[PDB]
């Protein structure tokens, strides 16, 4: 991963992304979502990410 | 000093009818994992200050 100062950015766009197994995942010690609740991320969806 | 005697509902499994009363203070299972009783991932109170 690149450094803080020189974030790496990418580009989602045209693709399927299943939310649910990343949210189920347990691996991550932190996981903060303020706009949408988690839960109902596969329902609605914007343009690109 | 801070009054925490007012408690709201934020996590429920689903609405309430018209004129309806809920005051069940049960864990609530956020993900695919049973919390069994127990706080933790994917387990929140439903009331807060």
């Amino acid at each position: 991963f690149a450094s803080v100062y020189a974030w790496n950015r990418k580009r989602i766009s045209n693709c399927v992304a299943d939310y649910s197994v990343l949210y189920n995942s347990a691996s991550f010690s932190t996981f903060k979502c303020y706009g949408v609740s988690p839960t109902k991320l596969n329902d609605l969806c914007f343009t690109n990410v | 000093g801070g009054n925490y005697n007012y408690l709201y509902r934020l996590f429920r499994k689903s609405n309430l009818k018209p004129f309806e009363r809920d005051i069940s203070t049960e864990i609530y299972q956020a993900g695919s994992t049973p919390c069994n009783g127990v706080k933790g991932f994917n387990c929140y109170f439903p009331l807060q200050s």
